[PDB]
RNA sequence: AGCCCUAGCACAGGUGCUGCAUGGCCGUCGUCAGCUCGUGCCGUGAGGUGUUGGGUUAAGUCCCGCAACGAGCGCAACCCCCGCCGUUAGUUGCCAGCGGUUCGGCCGGGCACUCUAACGGGACUGCCCGCGAAAGCGGGAGGAAGGAGGGGACGACGUCUGGUCAGCAUGGCCCUUACGGCCUGGGCGACACACGUGCUACAAUGCCCACUACAAAGCGAUGCCACCCGGCAACGGGGAGCUAAUCGCAAAAAGGUGGGCCCAGUUCGGAUUGGGGUCUGCAACCCGACCCCAUGAAGCCGGAAUCGCUAGUAAUCGCGGAUCAGCCAUGCCGCGG
């Protein structure tokens, strides 16, 4: 999970944001 | 514990049930502080204890619990020379923690790959009184009497 | 209506200097907004006590900036009075607008 | 890593552009390996510093994209 | 290794800060390497006066500079003379006109920088440590106070192993923080290193 | 025609206005049950009426913030009690056995500095 | 090499970036806030004299 | 005259050595219940008594006793945060109470309530029962809170010749066309190995996608960036708003509901590597983070050992800040679910 750059949660902890986890 | 002899934490009563032990029952199954999907569990598994049996999941669950409850166990206690295991008779309070704990281990040995039908089973299971939960209880009980030859130490 | 704004690090001399723009502004004057307390806004520091290497015990600051407001509505020059130059501020901040 | 430019140090080209307009040199040395290679100006021979000395690297096509501390390595025994 | 300031530690009741003005956060740093240079101007070249507490406020270019001393005089000189020169030698780097009012102790004995400062002088004159201390504790329980303690570091007499001798009469109650604890630390550049001079003085209540 | 209380529960707050009537339970601009929707432990908010027997013949209008959904949850809890004793003074010496009016102090305790999380120290080693 | 390194922490530097903080009474390097251009040692120092106004010791 | 430039002279400089010459500040036993003094009394004397004893306490906390009677540095208390209540105050908060609402607290209207923050009230062993000579221990009501209600700040005489000359200060000793100084590169980032502290995991109480105000501290006008358009995205155009209870970072995540995966080294896990990019910056080879595609490793809960934690604690899930162009933050300091 958080360290899969590619899922949500990877993402929300990595703290960034794209194509997985784009802001609204 | 040197110098209390701690009071026992009172537990908030069941929201269906209204019953302690239940809540209880409840916690040691909840994982991270995730009270909610503890309690849909078993709920959703009072659910299967319907669907197969005619009783009430609260009357199976009661008695289920009290054939896991052991009688004696064995603590240990060195001397001037090793380690022995004096078989203890066990306290109202120890045999409910023991149950229940037991319980829940014993579910999630099971192979059935769904949360609230392992509890179910296994509750059934040992409700009838086939559970490998009740093994870990008589392995207790029969790990005393063998060694009732200490059973003049107790303290 | 007149808007005035009134900052400080010290807690007591500003409820206090600011009750000076209560009085001073309704003795010489008529009906007040009274004072209305914004909320605080706390810069914390931390700070290890030693000068080498004890990275647990630390010591513990805040500078806590209390922000006060105060507001009247009868803009006339008979309250300008004490509110030219009657001053027993010192270290607080003043912000007239409109 | 870069899109507006290739960010090589102009004192380098100088020598290399107005050491291509008939010009051969192989004594040519520079501490900016932090320049980038470009098109073709390749065949030259370019001493890199290492931190300790000067690398006697021959320059072709193919490493035309990469830096020139990638081929002056700054350590020992790998 | 303990032991906190016990200024730092009243800051918010007993004991108000040396320096009273609101400013921002990219000014701060500015109206503070002033303030802090201005002292150590001050402390250089006012040293023999004798100055304990040196507050200042500011207010968009009016600055109080209160300094607090014992022989007041030393500031002036009869007239003017050089108050005169100081209050120039402020605003001389300090870009703004400066204020400096002058204040003077009612008591040298009660001033804790004081007390401790004496007894550093004595020290580089080559004095009989423990006396000092006993003396200066005298002193000061004699001005009145409701207790009172000195502590010399160490190096004690010229001596090769650091030691560190102390003493105190009355209450000192550290602990408690209605307890108005003037707190004073001199230096002591002697011929074979430095010392270290706290001093406490302690007052009252509620 | 009205009766309120204030709920409070780990900095969660709970304006609780009550009335006579029907059953029905409004909470910020929707049902109980669809802010509450699928929370187990929602029932329990309303175990001061179940008390007293008011049951639901009275309607609750309540806005609440602060916290998450299970501290508000105690906070209407609180509400309920601290305004149906202000319909009848009467209605005390009753939820006194419950308990159902203490303000519960449990909060997030402090994390200090050096632990790692307030109560849990960092790992030791020895060797 | 403490000295020559205080008097170039001042210095306008060629290139934007090689700017660098600095205690103003330390000469310090490392942990220097930018609300007081001071290390993290002269610092706890003021702040128990009291000539860091309004600067409480922080309880709760 | 001031000031600058060359040759000279005093002197600068040194993160060079000495923490066993030091100041200062920290760590440590240990928030442990202790360490002492004055006068008297005892002893040739070092010393003792006091401070031993019984009851009691978190406590040398009190009580009762006693050749002692008191006192200081400690303990506790005076301070801060969190709980309940009350005044003061209304560019944050609502029909709770009524009219318009382009149904957004948005417009008058209003501070009751929530909140923001100043000052107060409140708990003391006060009251009833029980044992006790007492202090106090077991209960019981009243009350938001009951016996230290919970969390901080606070660290006695002193020990470790503890740490630190590399934060600073300082005795000494040492270099003074170099042990000083400036730059450009390189190094502190090496890698057969070994340990510490952590992070992400080994999955079904789970992972993925979709949709859904639970809102409790902080930061931002050479910055936070709404909202537009381009872009799979990083990010780049454009541009509103707020010196900020008003505008922005803001999505909180665990959660609830829907669908999907069906036990598999897998839709578990994301290491390694190929490639193509974005951004900050003079400059990302050594040595930056971020996006996207492809690659997908070891890992199926861990030997002998061994760590933390007693309640809003442990466990778990996000959130912010400090440093800071950027970032190797999974660290640290805090915050709430």
């Amino acid at each position: 999970g958080k360290g899969d750059r590619r899922t949500r949660r990877g993402k929300i902890w990595r703290g960034t944001y794209g194509k997985y986890r784009p802001r609204k | 514990a040197r110098r209390r002899r701690a009071e026992v934490r009172q537990l908030q009563p069941d929201l269906v049930y209204g019953d302690v032990l239940v809540t209880a029952f409840i916690n040691k199954i909840m994982r991270d502080g995730k009270k909610n999907l503890a309690a849909r569990i078993f709920y959703d598994a009072c659910k299967i204890i319907q669907e197969k049996t005619g009783q009430e999941p609260l009357k199976v669950f009661k008695q289920a619990v009290e054939n896991v409850k052991p009688r004696m166990e064995v603590r240990s206690r060195r001397v001037g020379g090793a380690n022995y295991q004096v078989p203890m008779e066990v306290s109202p309070r120890r045999q409910q923690s023991l149950a229940l704990r037991w319980l829940v281990q014993a579910a999630n040995q099971r192979p059935e790959r769904r949360a609230a039908v392992r509890i179910a089973h296994e509750l059934m299971d040992a409700a009838e009184g086939k559970g490998g939960a009740v093994k870990k209880k008589e392995d207790v009980e029969r790990m005393a009497e063998a060694n009732r030859a200490y059973a003049h130490y107790r303290w | 209506k007149i808007r005035i704004k009134l900052r400080g690090f010290d807690h007591k001399t500003l409820d206090a200097s600011a009750q000076k723009i209560v009085e001073a502004a309704r003795r010489s004057g008529a009906q007040v907004s009274g004072p209305i307390p914004l909320p605080t806004r706390v810069r914390r520091f931390t700070v290890i006590r030693g000068p080498f290497k004890h990275k647990d015990s630390r010591e513990h600051f805040e500078l806590r900036t209390h922000n006060r407001l105060v507001d009247i509505i009868n803009p006339n020059r008979k309250t300008i009075e004490q509110l030219m130059t009657l001053d027993l501020p010192t270290g607080v901040e003043i912000e007239i607008k409109t | 890593s870069l899109k507006k430019g290739v960010f090589v140090d102009d004192h380098l080209l100088e020598k290399v552009l107005e050491l291509n307009a008939k010009g051969e040199k192989r004594l040519i040395k520079t501490w900016s390996r932090r320049s980038t290679i470009v098109p073709e100006m390749v065949g030259h021979t370019i001493a890199v510093y290492n931190g300790k000395q000067h690398v006697p690297v021959y320059i072709t096509e193919n490493m035309v994209g990469h830096k020139l501390g990638e081929f002056a390595p700054t350590r020992t025994y790998r | 290794g303990n032991k906190i300031h016990p200024i730092g530690f009243r800051l918010g009741i007993t004991r108000d800060w040396e320096s009273r003005w609101y400013a921002g956060k990219k000014q701060y740093r500015h109206l503070l390497l002033e303030d802090q240079r201005i002292r150590g101007l001050l402390e250089k070249e006012l040293y023999s006066a004798g100055l304990a507490r040196v507050d200042i406020e500011r207010a968009a270019d009016n600055v109080a500079v209160t300094v607090h001393v014992a022989k007041p005089g030393v500031v002036i000189g009869r007239g003017g003379e050089r108050i005169r020169v100081l209050r120039e030698e402020l605003a001389k780097l300090t870009g703004k006109n400066v204020a400096l009012n002058v204040q003077e102790v009612q008591n040298p004995n009660l001033s804790a920088p004081l007390v401790a400062q004496r007894v550093a002088e004595q020290i580089e004159r080559r004095f009989a440590v423990r006396r000092a201390i006993k003396q200066a504790v005298q002193r000061v329980m004699e001005s009145g106070a409701k207790g009172a303690k000195v502590i010399v570091s160490g190096r004690i007499g010229g001596a090769e192993q650091a030691r560190t001798e102390w003493a105190a009469q009355g209450r000192v109650p550290l602990h408690t923080l209605r307890a108005n604890i003037d707190y004073g630390f001199a230096l002591a550049r002697t011929t074979y290193g430095v010392l270290g001079v706290k001093a406490y003085i302690f007052l009252g209540e509620v | 025609e009205q009766y309120y209380g204030t709920g409070r529960r780990k900095e969660a707050v709970a304006r609780v206005f009550l009335r006579p009537g029907n059953g029905k339970v409004t909470v910020n601009g929707q049902d109980f049950n669809e802010y509450f929707q699928g929370l187990v432990r929602a029932v329990a908010a309303l175990e001061p009426l179940r008390a007293v027997d008011a049951l639901g013949r009275f309607d609750a209008y309540i806005t609440v913030r602060g916290g998450g959904k299970s501290g508000q949850i105690d906070a209407i809890k609180l509400g309920i009690a601290r305004a149906l004793v202000q319909y009848n003074p009467d209605y005390r010496a009753k939820l006194k056995p419950l308990g159902f009016l203490t303000r519960d102090a449990r909060v997030v305790e402090r994390k200090k500095y050096g632990k790692h999380k307030a109560r849990r120290a960092p790992q030791y080693s020895k060797r | 090499a403490r000295k020559a390194l205080i008097e170039k922490a001042k210095r306008t530097p060629k290139f934007k970036v090689r700017a660098y903080t600095r205690c103003v009474r330390c000469g310090r390097a490392r942990s220097v806030y930018r609300f007081f251009g001071l290390c993290r040692i002269c610092l706890r120092e003021l702040a128990h004299k009291g000539q860091l106004p309004g600067v409480r010791k922080a309880s709760w």
